[PDB]
């Protein structure tokens, strides 16, 4: 937890594809809410994007892990979530 | 009504464990059913197709594989309980099962291919159809881009045209316009071999023929050939599907069946001319793919000194002599 949360802090400025990929590798290292964080991190994965990185991390994973409607809780989020239904397929 | 398609969707759930009980809800179906062929039987077609649409709406790949098996024991739990009738294919919407099969093997063929350029053209293709929930859950999604993946092909083409407007063509930019050619190609190779195990779709293919024609104008030799063996791999799947629809329709209403001939015949002529600059080593295979289109392979044999080819053409032919 501390790691996942520290790898994603707004303090970690140069956070790149590898910082999140490893902040999604440290989920099998748990033993509380899994899929709350799964979102917390994919979301700061976009704040840093300044609507490239979301792009790559979906390129690094290789999928019904990620959420959606729950997420927006927007023009290229769905737009990348279409060539993400073609990729997984 | 909704109470019925939710009663067979409940009998298929039990059709995985045992049958006896489900075979009596299909027996209660045949007696309690309407049984007027012309639309009430296309009211249980609109049910079997509303559950094939929901086994397609359903670990994103191993989860879409589990769904081509599910829609495979759903096509076996229809063949047995039978389910030996209904067909509301009409216009735009039995061929509908196969089609939803073919597009679930397409969904697994672009799931097997996941890189940063296609995942970007997909996120642009889904944000354009609607907004995405930002509670993580960002594939940005697939289970609905499967029931409709046909759309992530006409959009991962508009994202090769805006990635070609910046391509500045310059060599690495003609390598990104082929990487997409190779995927839409082997996604059409996957729907062909799923039929062996048995006007937007087409426009996006005649659009990348012409863009695969503009690029070989500036391209290192070998590359200009591999995108030519590709646009020959793709054109040979379109001409095969207009041949299969012809053979599907015949006789009365012929006027419409001899007007669709002139339309495929003005295109095997527009795919031939296009290949008139290209290599004729592929002409032999394009002439055999739409296994007549002789006017093109007959003028390729005329432009060269191969009076040996036009003798090899007439050697294996049905009335080509009266044609040459």
């Amino acid at each position: 937890p501390q790691l996942i949360g520290l790898y994603i802090c707004e303090e970690n400025r140069r956070a790149n594809e590898y910082d999140f990929k490893k902040a999604l590798d440290l989920l099998e290292y748990i033993d509380i809410n899994i899929n709350d964080l799964k979102l917390e991190i994919l979301c700061k994965a976009l704040q840093r994007d300044n609507w490239v990185s979301k792009d790559s991390i979906f390129v690094k994973i290789l999928l019904p892990e990620v959420k959606d409607l729950l997420q927006a809780d927007e023009f290229v989020l769905k737009a990348n979530y279409e060539y993400y239904v073609q990729g997984q397929i | 009504k909704i109470k019925l398609l939710k009663a067979a969707f409940l009998q298929y759930c039990r059709k995985d464990l045992g049958h006896a009980q489900m075979v009596v809800d299909e027996l209660f179906s045949s007696h309690s059913d309407l049984d007027s062929d012309s639309e009430l039987d296309r009211a249980v077609t609109q049910i079997s197709v509303d559950l094939m649409d929901d086994y397609p709406a359903s670990i994103i790949l191993h989860q879409l594989e589990d769904k081509m098996k599910a829609h495979s024991f759903l096509m076996d739990f229809i063949h047995q309980v039978g389910l030996f009738g209904r067909l509301g294919s009409f216009p735009v919407r039995l061929l509908l099962c196969e089609h939803a099969e073919k597009l679930s093997a397409a969904i697994v063929l672009k799931n097997h291919h996941s890189r940063l350029s296609d995942l970007v053209n997909t996120a642009i293709l889904i944000a354009l159809n609607k907004r995405e929930y930002e509670i993580p859950s960002n594939l940005t999604p697939a289970d609905v881009f499967f029931r409709e993946v046909s759309q992530v092909d006409t959009i991962c083409e508009c994202l090769l045209e805006h990635e070609e407007q910046v391509l500045r063509d310059s060599i690495e930019w003609a390598e990104v316009v082929i990487n997409v050619n190779n995927i839409l190609k082997d996604m059409l190779q996957a729907a062909s071999h799923y039929r062996q195990n048995r006007r937007t779709v087409i426009i996006r293919q005649h659009e990348i023929v012409l863009k695969v024609a503009y690029p070989q104008a500036d391209s290192n030799l070998r590359n200009i050939v591999t995108e030519q063996l590709v646009a020959l791999i793709d054109c040979f799947l379109d001409g095969y599907v207009s041949q299969l629809k012809s053979v599907d329709k015949s006789s009365n209403r012929e006027r419409y069946d001899n007007l669709e001939m002139e339309y495929l015949q003005k295109r095997s002529d527009l795919l031939s001319p296009l290949l008139s600059l290209g290599q004729y080593l592929w002409a032999a295979s394009l002439a055999e793919k739409y296994c007549d289109f002789d006017i093109l392979v007959q003028m390729c044999e005329q432009t060269d000194n191969q009076s040996r080819l036009q003798r090899y053409m007439t050697q294996f032919a049905d009335q080509n002599f009266s044609d040459f």
